[PDB]
């Protein structure tokens, strides 16, 4: 059910994450779980002209977080709280990208 | 799923295009619309429309070449309300 998220795209290599976002502005952004390792996602976001990415962790405890001091029970609450404010990342998660 | 909706190309030149969409319910503040060689990585170009507007023209644009094309509402709340910018692509 993560996949009816409009900002998860499945998964996505971090070189093809960058091609989704071409077309992208400031705080475009999408979730990618790994092509290599199930489970291991991470945040790919525009700002500035260029894309940073973020791994998600995940605490001992199962927390997930992008940023040490907010960590989140789910993934779900992960983007919508940094939809609101950067904490750690370059800039806000606003536009999630079309999926091609 | 999209906000915008109905991202149409309306009239078409070989070197530009007339794009219309459906503005969301809830007052847009600008529209910023993005395009591009499809399946460039960069060289995309942008622009912003008045949020009381609902077309734009494109030009400058090379004939034969398959562009894609995004609308999004500025500040509109895309993750909140679970949709997505509207992109379409169309050649020439």
């Amino acid at each position: 059910s993560l996949e009816k998220h409009s900002w998860y795209h499945g998964p996505v290599s971090r070189n093809a994450a960058e091609y989704l976002l071409s077309s992208g502005i400031n705080g475009s952004f999408l979730v990618r779980e790994s092509e290599s390792s199930p489970g291991q996602r991470s945040i790919s976001l525009r700002y500035e002209g260029r894309v940073y990415h973020y791994r998600i962790n995940t605490a001992s405890d199962g927390k997930l977080y992008v940023s040490s001091e907010s960590r989140f029970n789910t993934l779900a609450e992960l983007v919508h709280h940094h939809s609101t404010v950067a904490d750690g990342l370059i800039t806000t998660l606003h536009y999630p990208a079309p999926k091609r | 799923s999209d906000v915008p909706t109905k991202l149409e190309v309306v009239a078409a030149t070989p070197t530009s295009l007339l794009i219309s969409w459906d503005a969301p319910a809830v007052t847009v503040d600008y529209y910023v619309i993005t395009y591009g060689e499809t399946g460039g990585w960069s060289g995309y170009q942008e622009f912003e429309v008045p949020g009381s507007k609902s077309t734009a023209t494109i030009s400058g644009l090379s004939p034969g070449v398959d562009y894609t094309i995004t609308v999004y509402a500025y500040g509109y709340p895309y993750v909140k309300y679970n949709k997505s910018p509207i992109s379409i692509n169309y050649r020439t």
